């Protein structure tokens, strides 16, 4: 059938990104090899969407959709992965809050880049519950905890530690729907990263601010905590003050 | 002084990559590689001071991202206050400061709050 390559090559010259240039070629190579009428329909569609978008995340998540469909050969094998992006991409057209659009896309991309079944399972469930509610503070809270739980799977936590973190994701959504403050919703993401990475913490509640002390984090792990705490704190509108010193991370959470 | 000529060369490569890609995350992960590529060149120069080597890694990332900085020197402590960073830039800045300091072998006390990241370089 062809006609896919020229759509994928036009994205390569249009974009300035390097990952877009690499995945677009990778999609044109893998789709040419597959012969499924359902797959060449998705790949062709995903490319036409990326050509219209000015968003490097929207283009990246659409490309990573055509790649993971053509490389899988069939559409039934990536039926969940497809809905994970299809929900996150849906959650971008409707919502107008830049926090939600950037959050929902990075959360899907991190989950699709990971392979953990418990990670993709948690993300689809989280995006179903986010797309349902019309509450903005809940959608911004589900995405904070989802993207933080995806970065644990990208960093490669153990099977029994992601389990502990998954229960925390479940407690965060439950507390967000019951109306917990954005401060405590941040402290549940810190606890997810603490439990997720197998450390402990102390909680000082003095006045209107919370102090958390974490010890035993390798520099590769402090980078994941900082990214997860800064991103979730931005989705809640909450001031954080993180101070590093060796293996000790100190977090000061203000509203 | 040959470390300085390697610095100026990596700085052209850092500013040029800021124009070509213009992506809020591809330039960062690239520029961090350049900051560590500078730390590697100065790690095998026993003449070069280990603090000033990290400072040039910091100054390399500051211009790669487009923010400003102020150098406060107090004996053996050099405090660098960097202002105007978002989330992607601070995660990219902290990675570059963690690895270049690990390579030079200096302790760094980094404090992040809002859009400002404060780095202390002892030895």
């Amino acid at each position: 059938k062809e006609e896919i390559k020229r759509l994928a090559e036009e994205l390569k010259e249009k974009t300035k990104n390097e990952e877009i240039k690499r995945l677009a070629e990778e999609a044109a190579e893998l789709a040419e090899r597959s012969d499924d009428p359902e797959v060449l329909e998705v790949v062709k569609k995903a490319l036409e969407e990326a050509l219209k978008s000015k968003n490097e995340e929207k283009i990246e998540l659409l490309l990573l959709v055509a790649v993971l469909v053509a490389e899988a050969g069939s559409v039934d094998a990536v039926e969940e992965k497809l809905e994970i992006a299809l929900l996150a991409l849906k959650l971008a057209e409707e919502s107008k809050d830049p926090r939600i659009i950037r959050g929902a896309l990075r959360a899907a991309i991190a989950a699709l880049r990971s392979d953990d079944p418990l990670a993709l399972k948690t993300v689809k469930e989280a995006l179903e519950r986010a797309r349902a509610s019309k509450d903005e503070r809940l959608i911004r809270a589900i995405l904070a905890a989802a993207y933080a739980f995806a970065l644990l799977a990208v960093a490669g936590a153990s099977a029994e530690r992601l389990k502990e973190a998954e229960a925390i994701v479940k407690e965060l959504i439950a507390a967000a729907e019951k109306g917990a403050s954005p401060q405590e919703l941040v402290l549940l993401v810190i606890e997810m990263m603490v439990k997720g990475m197998g450390v402990t913490m102390e909680t000082h509640r003095s006045g209107n601010e919370v102090k958390v002390v974490i010890k035993g984090l390798h520099e590769s792990q402090q980078e994941v905590l900082l990214e997860a705490v800064l991103f979730a704190a931005e989705l809640m509108g909450v001031r954080v003050r993180i101070r590093f010193k060796g293996d000790t991370v100190t977090i000061v959470v203000r509203e | 002084e040959a470390v300085r000529r390697r610095f100026e060369e990596l700085l052209r490569e850092a500013l040029a990559f800021r124009e070509r890609t213009g992506g809020r995350r591809e330039t960062l992960e690239h520029a961090v590689r350049l900051a560590r590529e500078l730390a590697e060149f100065a790690a095998s120069h026993p003449e070069f001071n280990r603090q000033e080597a990290v400072l040039l890694a910091i100054e390399l990332m500051v211009r790669a991202m487009g923010v400003t900085m102020e150098t406060h020197r107090s004996g053996n402590e050099v405090k660098v206050v960097i202002k105007g960073l978002n989330i992607d830039e601070q995660v990219a800045l902290y990675r570059a400061v963690r690895e270049t300091s690990k390579i030079m072998g200096v302790e760094t006390e980094i404090e992040v709050e809002g859009d400002t990241q404060t780095i202390v370089v002892r030895e």
